DNA sequence: TACAGATTTTATGTTTAGATCTTTTATGCTTGCTTTTCAAA
DNA sequence: TTTGAAAAGCAAGCATAAAAGATCTAAACATAAAATCTGTA
């Protein structure tokens, strides 16, 4: 590449080829430790991006030439279809992973009630530690469902809530399957026992960004509760 | 507040895998090596709970502590404050 | 009885889930209950399976037996059926795998045998039945190469009677009865796994029951694909007298 | 008893056609010959293609992979949406064996089972290609010793997002150990069903850079494009056309469900299809008439039943207020564009525009509700022809005998049911399900089941199974019990039992431990303690 | 009678699937004190 | 418009269910030398 740059556009290449490994070791010494192996990764990414911002006012001024191709040196760039109902499952799972069973009706009721009774207060305080942080929690099939309903999206004869049919179970199943959603067993798994609880099986930025490609506020139910 | 840059959360991950396999955190409740080989062969049949969940969530606990952190790292350097709670 | 607003959907999940007080804890237990023995419950059991709503049973079977042909023409299409319902579906599909079944589908390729599970013993294995499919559907046998590097000899068997199985004549060659596919050892992933790859054979007619209520969630995309179920819902309120033989229920 | 075994065999004792006769028990046997001939060739028609279409997709994803696999690091290709089924084909080059391993989660305990899988697998096709030795890499380093060719290893790791992401990084780190051997090149296929930042965040961030030298992207799955969603339904529509016409409801039906499913659409859209046929053609018995060369086999019934459309009444009450064999037997030649217009404006949507991103069925439910210019101003790039390709749809007469609709809810009970809400509904309101003809006994008293449904949906957290077994004898009559429990009097242990005071307390809880273990096996209640048994959970809610 | 080859017997190694028991941690009921929202004055 | 009061909430205590895994064991899968069988020459 520098090869056909200098042609397109020894001591003194010599001297850019050092130029451009002390700046990738300045820039990325606090990223890297002082791991060769690293560094040498760092060095092969970089430099033909480095080398196809060589003119011909850069190559005999190092501060140019740095602050032709500063972007190189400001990030590390070391890195590399779902479903409807996968997805509010998904987000159903870390709601009920992630969210404690008793303020539930404090937070998804919306009936209007022909009996007296009144609803969940909802909870005083606000936690100290945020819940996300740690480890998720275990819930039941009945509680998912129920906040999946809840979250799902929408006369006489309509019945605009859905109902948890095949595909919603099926979708459950490769959710499993794909340890989107984990248990507490994972060898010789009995689905259909009681004791079988689940857990969601995603961090916080892979639920954010699913919940960002369906336009759901999942942020909202953590904004006031820590 | 009274410039450090500070580093992304995608960063830090490559800096805490350094800080792993150089024996500064180790997983909590691990026992590590095995006495003999039956219970190492054992131990490689079975899939332990951290390395199925994320990277983010797994329990670690120090190798040294904050008081020899104290006890070791200079004066002058400028992160120093930070080893007492 | 509860003192809810609700009592359907979410809202009566959420409002029957109350925090109730421990001073309106009713401490009764099963010592004040009758003393009941097994005979007498035996007795009380078999007279009123056999004669209460007795009629309307054998009306409803009546009409049902009117979907055999339906049910068929599904087989023939490659569907397996699902049958599910509230109340036992052994004698229906015996009657319908035995009487209609398989009469009709030998006298319209000129008897098919029929293979029975019980889901409901929890001593139900894949490897006894396979070797039973083995004795009935005559595989060829696996190569040294086949068999890989301990890989399960079941399923690559299973795999090479696929890709054996496409290029032959679509007729049934096996009626496949599954009673109860959702009990204690037919549930389980290995077994499942098994069913699925046979109901991807066209020659072997798949005829399966469920009792769960959460059964559905036994099955992925691919064991979805593989098993192709048309769903029936046949609901007759029948004693099922065959399966709680094998609960205990004097506990 | 056969009842006690686990599996056991059944050669029934023998003493031709699954379709019944229609117009109530009033139709010819020929017209049920016909109709069954008639579905074969609808049915054979459409899964030829269907056949060539799958073929096609095998093919055109085994050239991609050759190609991205032939033009000192691993050559990896992470295969997006890949649910895998693939069987990937090497090239046949001199001088170079080259040896396709496949691992599977199963196939993966530890990194010791994949490396001594992969040497074997190694070993023996190079020995099926052209002394026993250790499976291990060093195999890989005397390779060109022992077989004189150098060795391209391609790994397919199936199903990735099942394996443990510890062992593949290990197994991944080992394999880097071979790259010092010149003769040896490395290949990695990754078979990722969930995304790539999913898998990037399960390894080590060295492993990362390893796999960052030499990377390919490929999108596997079936909605890819919907080129070969487009392909089948047009089938259907090659071998329709002409005979029925797709409703618009039926068609959202399609489109609402092949949104549900990610993986496998393709065959869920074929199974509807299949079913719709199989009803159409097991329903009507308008369907003899879909052969142009029956139209002389018309009767009384088929004319009665004829004359009840809603195209026919609003036809015959317009020519009422403006002023039938043959009337019926000649509207039978008009061949309904929409299928060739669909066709048509998807060849020219692809042809000149590039405009490939479409789905071919949203255009034919816009194409059918009429709502096409709405559908196509979407692109912006064709904003020239909203004249050119504009179709007005023609609501012709008596279509609806000649119609694959989904009204009557049978799609929906049969493919996708509301399985649970079915138990429920089944429990809760049983007389639906029972006749409404023990004659006295059976008017008055439920099903137990139904009645322990009843008093189970009104009840809170836990339930104290005395109370509730209280709850469930106050809605028995006791007279009518005493009454019919005497009405045999072979069985004398009975009538002895009935002789005691404490008869219906006892037969009571007879039926209430049947149906308790009942609903225990069916999932609906738990007992949250393995002994004692004196109290019970609710696991079910009805209408969730 | 005998003998080359095929099959059995006895003997052991390899890998997977599941059971059992132990230890440490979540959880669920109880009890006492504090907030709080909706059925009557 | 207030009122208050039963429903909801919070925290400590503590017995207990359960997750994790250490240890092991059976069962499928696999190989092999010596003996025994077996079908002919």
């Amino acid at each position: 590449c520098l090869r056909k740059r200098i042609i397109e556009e020894d001591d003194q290449f010599q001297n850019v080829a050092a130029n451009f490994i002390h700046l990738i070791v300045q820039a990325f010494h606090s990223y890297t430790g002082n791991d060769i192996f690293a560094l040498n990764d760092l060095i092969d990414f970089k430099w033909p991006k480095y080398v196809s911002r060589i003119t011909k006012e850069n190559i005999f001024e190092p501060l140019a030439l740095y602050k032709s191709a500063i972007k190189l040196f400001l990030s590390t760039d070391d890195n590399l279809d779902l479903s409807i109902i996968s997805k509010y499952l998904l987000i159903a799972s870390y709601i009920c992973s992630y969210l404690e069973p008793r303020y539930d009706a404090s937070i998804f009721s919306r009936k209007t009630r022909i009996i007296q009774g009144r609803a969940a207060y909802g909870r005083r305080k606000k936690k100290e530690v945020n819940p996300r942080y740690l480890q998720p929690s275990l819930f039941a099939i009945e509680r998912l469902l129920a906040i999946f309903q809840a979250i799902f999206p929408i006369a006489l004869r309509e019945e605009s809530l859905m109902k948890a049919n095949i595909e919603v179970f099926q979708n459950l199943s490769e959710l499993h399957t794909l340890k989107l959603i984990a248990t507490t067993m994972n060898k010789n798994i009995d689905y259909l026992s009681p004791k079988v609880r689940w857990k969601v099986n995603v961090p916080w930025e892979i639920i954010k960004e699913i919940s960002e490609s369906v336009h759901f506020n999942i942020s909202d139910y953590f904004s006031d509760i820590h | 507040s009274r410039t450090i840059k500070l580093w992304l959360k995608k960063d830090v991950k490559n800096v805490w895998e350094n800080l792993v396999q150089l024996d500064f955190f180790t997983e909590k409740s691990a026992v590590g090596l095995r006495d003999n080989a039956t219970a190492a062969f054992y131990a490689s049949n079975y899939q332990f709970q951290g390395t199925m969940i994320p990277f983010d969530l797994r329990s670690y606990q120090m190798q040294i502590i904050l008081q020899e952190l104290r006890r070791i790292i200079p004066k002058s350097n400028m992160y120093y404050s930070w080893t007492q709670l | 009885k509860s003192a809810s607003s609700f009592l359907d959907t979410f809202e009566g999940y959420f409002d029957q889930r109350k925090i109730v007080r421990t001073n309106a804890k009713s401490r009764h237990t099963m010592s004040m209950a009758p003393d009941v023995t097994r005979e007498e419950f035996s007795l009380v059991s078999n007279f009123f399976n056999e004669n209460f709503q007795k009629r309307p049973r054998q009306k409803l079977f009546e009409i049902q037996k009117k979907m055999f042909p339906q049910y068929w023409f599904e087989l023939t299409q490659g569907f397996s059926l699902l049958f599910y319902g509230v109340g036992s579906k052994r004698n229906f599909l015996e009657e319908f795998a035995i009487d209609y079944l398989s009469p009709k589908i030998a006298y319209s390729q000129l008897s098919i045998p029929c293979l029975i599970l019980n889901g409901y013993n929890p001593s139900c294995n894949y490897r006894d039945v396979f070797k039973e499919i083995t004795d009935l559907l005559v595989p060829a046998e696996l190569t040294r190469s086949e068999t890989k590097y301990w890989g399960n000899h079941v399923i690559l068997q299973i795999q090479k009677m696929i890709d054996f199985y496409k290029n032959q004549p679509l007729d049934i060659k096996l009626i496949l009865v599954v009673h109860n596919l959702d009990g204690p050892s037919i549930r389980k992933n290995t077994f499942q796994t098994m069913l699925s790859f046979l109901s991807v054979i066209r020659q072997i007619a798949i005829v399966a029951s469920t009792d769960h209520i959460y059964a559905p969630l036994l099955w992925d995309n691919m064991k979805a694909q593989n098993y192709n179920f048309v769903f029936h819902d046949i609901s007759n309120f029948e004693p099922s007298t065959v399966e709680s033989t094998f609960q205990d229920v004097m506990k | 008893a056969d009842a006690q075994r686990s599996h056991y065999t059944v050669y029934p004792s023998l003493p031709h056609i699954p379709f019944v006769k229609l117009l109530s028990g009033k139709e010819s046997e020929v017209n049920v010959e016909k109709r069954w001939e008639l579905y074969h060739q609808l049915h054979s028609h459409f899964h030829d293609q269907v056949d060539h279409i799958i073929d096609n997709i095998e093919a055109d994803l085994k050239a991609e992979i050759s190609d991205l696999l032939y033009s000192r690091c691993f050559n990896t290709i992470f295969l997006l949406g890949s649910d895998s089924t693939t069987k990937i084909e090497l090239k046949d080059e001199s001088s170079r064996y080259n040896v396709l391993i496949e691992l599977t989660p199963k196939e993966s305990p530890n990194v010791r089972m994949m490396l001594r899988r992969s040497m074997y697998k190694l070993y023996s096709a190079a020995d099926a290609e052209e002394n026993d030795v250790s499976y291990d890499l060093s195999l890989v380093e005397n390779f060109k010793r022992l077989f004189g060719k150098d060795l391209a290893m391609v790994f397919n790791f199936k199903d990735v997002d099942s394996i443990n992401f510890n062992t593949l990084d290990n197994f991944i780190i080992l394999l880097k150990s071979a790259f010092k051997y010149d003769h040896v090149k490395i290949s990695l296929i990754f078979n990722i069903n969930t995304n790539l930042s999913n898998i990037e965040k399960n390894l080590r961030q060295s492993t990362i850079r390893l796999l960052k030298r030499n990377y390919h992207k490929l999108d596997v799955s079936s909605n890819k494009g919907f080129k070969y969603g487009n392909q089948i339904f047009q089938s259907f529509l090659d071998t329709v056309d002409g005979k029925l016409n797709l409703s618009d409801r039926f068609v959202e039906f399609i489109l609402s469900k092949m949104a549900n499913n990610t993986n496998h659409n393709l065959q869920l859209l074929t199974k509807m299809l299949d079913y719709s046929l199989m009803s159409y053609f097991f329903q009507n018995a308008f369907s003899v008439f879909i052969d142009p060369v029956n139209v002389d086999f018309l009767n009384d019934d088929y004319l009665k039943i004829l004359s009840r459309c809603p195209t026919f009444m609003f036809f015959v009450e317009g020519l009422i207020k403006q002023h039938l064999e043959e009337f019926f037997v000649e509207f039978l030649v008009r061949e309904n564009p929409i299928n060739g217009h669909a066709k048509f404006v998807a060849r020219f949507l692809e042809e000149e525009l590039n405009i490939t991103n479409f789905n071919l069925i949203e255009l034919y439910h816009n194409l059918l509700i009429g709502k096409l210019d709405s559908y196509l101003d979407r692109w912006s790039a064709c904003k020239e022809y909203k004249d050119r390709l504009h179709f007005e749809p023609i609501d012709t007469i008596f279509q609806e005998l000649f119609t694959l609709d989904n009204r009557s809810g049978l799609l929906t009970q049969s493919i996708f049911p509301s399985y649970k809400s079915n138990i429920e509904d089944n429990l809760l309101s049983w007389e639906q399900v029972l006749p409404s003809l023990s004659g006295d006994l059976d008017k008055i008293m439920a099903p137990v089941l139904g009645q322990l449904f009843k008093l189970y949906r009104e009840a809170n957290m836990t339930i104290n199974i005395y109370d509730f077994y209280i709850a469930f004898r106050e809605t028995l009559p006791k007279e009518e019990i005493l009454n019919f429990i005497r009405k045999d009097p072979s069985n004398t242990k009975l009538l002895e039992l009935a002789e005691t005071p404490d008869a219906f307390d006892k037969v009571a809880l007879i039926l209430f431990m049947q149906a308790i273990f009942a609903f225990e096996n069916m999932g609906l209640i738990k007992f949250q303690s393995t002994k004692s048994y004196d109290l019970v959970e609710k696991c079910v809610w009805r209408g969730i």
